[PDB]
């Protein structure tokens, strides 16, 4: 391990990457065929599938326009040994809730169309992240596919008949989608800060920092781990390749759904 | 001596695909497309740690695998499938190699579309040999069942919809040993008789796509 | 092992079989087996409640049993365990497939109230054989079961408690479980068998002979002659498990 | 002053217990009194299978009040309950005085109390069981342990208390004795009494367990 | 082995205590309330170091199938690992459950709140009385501090005007309301050292005891709760002498409540 | 002038008192507004931090049914992480050090000021420290960046950036950013929050002396 931080602090990566790559994007949509949008991302070696299931249900009392939003992961027995069953650990639950601020806070669906009745009755969409492999940076491929898998959905159209919802499967419609938002995660090792960090990398990190940026250029999410700190440079400088590289995930997806 | 909706005889399987090696944190894995079924295996061990070689098996649901979003978490038919599957792989492996070891089994299915108890335990046999534990023949599993009035075998997703009888079985393909079996619905002796040939002449077919999975190393 | 068994038994026969009803004066039917000593409470308590979206027309079962660490020094406490959650849908399949209850008549108002049966089985004393005792009690139970009449007036139900009705049932099924020790399958086995089968196999069967419920268990395997033979007894001994428990509820 | 049911204020409803019912259970007892069908079983003295609960000068009861789901006219949800975790735990040391434990240090005597069916006086009733079942398991015992409830309900203070009783009831109060030496081994009040209400009602329960463990003595000599 | 145990009997059977005070009496007391700003009705006791918060927090839902006139008190203690570091995090164990039902034994039995009118719509709508006792630091005796910390949160409640309107439930919070309190009840708990039962017992005391008894007395003097602990047992003359301590110390206790509020 | 009358890099009413409890080895109590925190720590005891950041249920609007939920799990998650640094472990090996973070009142901020407090009750309990560990929020209401946003100015911020840091060396012991934010108004936020940390530094150190 001592032989893989000095080799970082020169501007080389055990696998022959640069500083600031990603690892090879894999990206599929409609997988699941049941599933109203589903995705599966490939990033290395790390697998995310997930899946969208619509559903009607009450709103939240204080936001009867706002259609409801779930997001929720399962970081799988399967997906490394290190991940026990049972109910989402602490792990799960951060990259969990960093992927649903991120699709949140870029308010990338129009909650508000997702309304059907006024204080009643809304769409919930069930987001669900599978965690199906884990060899590095599950916040990348998790919002990566969550995105994917959101501009996969289709829903049928719900119409308000004489005052009871009535679910018209016959018009498959898209999410209402303002924008698209996605995610950079730099690990600190030694004195640099590398973008996409791998299994590998992810074991001897000092600290790690997640980035959401949206299509014109501003953050929407932000989250720094682990156990050793980040400085005022280091931060500064990850918001400038994230800046930079999110756009260039922005053009890879779009360029995967045609 | 009657045709089924899809163009199946009724001793006929769907196309199946098994696939091993496939994940890269896993000892062992595979992945199954039987119908609409998707089954992705991952197999763990022998690892540590108490009176024998057990070995943990979970059978688990995506929660979009079905029409109805599935809270995950466990329910008491994973529990039940998850108990018969341990169950049913076990006479397949050498375990006096390594008698004090776990092995885990991992079984996501991650879209659903009848007759998964099977094909997780299929899928899985590839899984344990990909992951190199000693094994003294494969597990292989089907179900047949009754319909038309008329048994037939794997079941389609409009005709489990109507479904009179579902007879899950696995076996041990080189001594035809029966490692599990259930039965619902109503059959007659004779018509049970028949549908666990029906299943086991299935078995034998899906083993050959067994050992090609494995063939490609 | 060969031909006869320690306890004085065959390979087919049953230890002696004892069926009280009416037994918790509470409860809407309610029963209490014992084969050899192997014990089995079994409680059927009505409910009112929303019928499953999928069937806004019929009525819910709702199978569970307690393996009570009472019962045996290795029943754990907390809730049900494999052991136990397979035990209680073998025994709700049984009543299930079987269609004994005529579900439909369960119905109060379609799509929002139906009769919602508890049927809760409480293992007492674990000596071999959960299965057959536990399809035997419940079965018994649901005979003794008898429910307040639902009507209907403009809108929300109305119990009557003064025309306590039995349950509609349509027919009956009882289930035989075998074990598999040396080359023998073994009918009802005793707690002793139970620790050194090879494996088992639990069939339920109805009243016109038909097999309505099937459960291969244990780590060892079967042959196709174990799982026939097998059918063929169950079929021949449910019939007269069936009289015996009519004979016991005049 | 007659009772709904007929009972005198100091009568007892009818009771029966029997000991070694049970097969697997190392002792066992069936304890029926009025409405009530309560079943005990104990196990033990045996090795502590929960690295917690041990302690190197003695034995330790753990024990588990438990409802059946249709021993109450609404269907008991199964799983453990407020109630019950606190039955359980003041029946723990109810019965803890009775056993000569420093016998069998880092070791566990399991009580398994499973109602069968509620009639009011349970937690008593438990305990009174409890005691033929540990003696019938034979756990070295320096005596029983007894219990009963008295109560308030006509504006009389009167013994053992039925369910029913125990609606328009104005006070409870459970007591659990060792019947030689007297010494009061559980005891709870809810309700409304005076100091002087009170010392009846404590009484009249102690005279209750004493009457009760004659019940105890004969099931355990048969 | 077993010094302590000798040590603190030896001086308590020859009438007096570790930190010095009488056989029957308890340590400073403190109360406040109004601590948290948010809560409807809260305070704050201090019972030697013992400390315990509680807030009571009203909600409007379904009565009881059985009793649609009443309203709901629902009592729930978090005995946290600050308070003590044998208290064990997760949802509440033996100790808290006790702790909690025995509170709402002595609030519920003494029928100080007037549930009835708490109603709103008969069979539909009530309102629900939420009794959370959080144990910041335990120096011995939860009981007393708890339910003398509960009684003085309920004092100090003030709840918004519910009317009835159309069918629905209008909340007027203009009018802000005191719970309907009918009469006060609090509670001394003894512990049974050596031959002696000893009044407030400290973290020393309670860790040796053969056992402990709470007398829950209301302000006519009648006894509404009680509970006995511990792993030993009790005499008749030591019950009956809790009651009679408890009975002439509550009317004490009561006034200064009254006087802190 | 904002909704309570504040400037744009103003705090809110700050007071930490530490060695408040009686049985915890470390202990402190902050009010910062409407918000109530008392941290006990405990340890080290038979090197890891475990930490708790748990809500009362009468510390908001709304009982919250005691027991964890997800953001409890994840500020536990990340104070843990965020206070780490500070303390020099290698003196106790193969050790658990507890950190006891009770919300009595939640008033907006509250993942900072129970790092803020914890730091101090750490001190407190005696646990060698290489720095103190002080945390701040920063973020944008009215178009604005602003400094210790408000419970209700979170009711409609556009941003929130909670920043931890060591005093001494200014080292991003932790740090998150929700809403919409330039990376020109970010950099600001965060330098706010940081002089924001540095002057409740003081407090934290005036805490200990008295």
């Amino acid at each position: 391990r001592k032989s893989i931080t000095d080799l970082i602090n020169n501007k080389e990566r055990i696998d022959g990457r640069s500083l600031h790559e990603f690892r090879d994007i894999s990206i599929e949509t409609g997988v699941i065929s049941k599933a109203e949008g589903s995705s599966r991302v490939k990033l290395g070696n790390t697998q995310i599938i997930v899946g969208v299931k619509p559903q009607i249900g009450e709103p939240f009392p204080d936001t009867p326009e706002m259609g409801v939003i779930l997001t929720n992961s399962e970081l799988l027995p399967m997906a490394s040994p290190t991940f026990e069953p049972g109910p989402p650990d602490e792990r799960s639950v951060e990259l969990s809730r960093v992927v649903d601020r991120c699709i949140r806070e870029s308010r990338m669906i129009d909650l508000e169309k997702l309304c059907i009745i006024e204080g009643s009755k809304v769409w919930m969409l069930f987001l669900d992240l599978h965690i199906i492999d884990y060899d590095g940076n599950l916040f990348d491929a998790a919002v990566l596919a969550t995105v994917a898998a959101l501009l996969d959905t289709r829903i049928p159209a719900a119409e308000v008949e004489d005052g009871e919802v009535v679910i018209n499967r016959e018009k498959m419609q898209p999410l209402p989608v303002n924008r698209k938002a996605l995610m950079c995660t730099f690990a600190k090792i030694g004195n640099e800060i590398v973008l996409d960090p791998s299994l590998e990398e992810e074991d001897i990190l000092t600290a790690r920092i997640s980035i959401g940026v949206t299509e014109e250029g501003s953050i929407c999410a932000m989250q720094k781990g682990g156990e050793g700190p980040l400085t005022r440079d280091d931060v500064l400088k990850a918001v400038s390749i994230a800046v930079e590289k999110v756009p260039q995930l922005i053009e890879y997806l779009d360029k995967s759904m045609t | 001596p009657s045709v089924r909706e899809d163009g199946r005889a009724f001793d006929e399987l769907r196309p199946l695909k098994i696939e091993a090696g496939i994940l890269e944190r896993a000892d062992g894995s595979s992945y199954l497309e039987f119908g609409g079924n998707k089954i992705l295996v991952a197999v763990y061990g022998p690892r540590e740690a108490p009176d024998r070689a057990v070995i943990r098996c979970r059978y688990n649901m995506a929660p979009f695998s079905v029409e109805e979003r599935k809270r995950p978490g466990p329910d008491r038919r994973s529990v039940e499938i998850s108990k018969i599957t341990a169950e049913a792989l076990r006479p397949a492996l050498i375990l006096e190699k390594f008698p004090r070891s776990v092995i885990d089994v991992f079984i996501e299915v991650l879209e659903a579309e009848g007759g998964t108890r099977c094909a997780g335990i299929t899928a899985a046999s590839v899984a344990l040999a990909d992951a190199g534990i000693p094994m003294r023949d494969m597990v292989v599993a089907c179900a047949a069942g009754k319909v038309g009035d008329q048994v037939v075998l794997d079941l389609s997703e409009e005709e489990d919809k109507e479904g009179q009888a579902d007879v899950p079985v696995a076996i041990l393909p080189r001594t035809r040993e029966i490692t599990l079996l259930q039965s619902d619905g109503n059959l007659t002796p004779e018509e049970f008789e028949r549908a666990l040939d029906l299943a086991v002449e299935g078995c034998l077919r899906i083993h050959e796509v067994q050992k090609e999975a494995l063939r490609k190393r």
